[PDB]
């Protein structure tokens, strides 16, 4: 695990990178 | 530092959303802590020429 989450307005283009937290 | 006007990059970099390229993806990322370092880094060197 270990996911971090801020304050974004991007919602196609700040989540393409979440997957990078899980990879 | 100061951002431009979002509205600029709203009409223009991303008029239709059916499509994506290289410059569509950037616009939604925001700069860490040190990345924004680094932009502090570029502009001692555009005040100090050679």
């Amino acid at each position: 695990e270990g996911d971090v989450l801020s304050s974004d307005s991007g919602p196609l283009l700040s989540v393409f990178a979440l997957q990078e937290i899980m990879q | 530092y100061i951002a431009p006007n979002p509205r600029i990059s709203s009409i223009t970099l991303t008029q239709r959303i059916t499509t994506t390229g290289p410059f569509a993806i950037l616009t939604g990322s925001t700069p860490t802590a040190q990345q924004l370092n680094d932009v502090r880094k570029i502009y001692l060197a555009l005040m100090f020429p050679g």
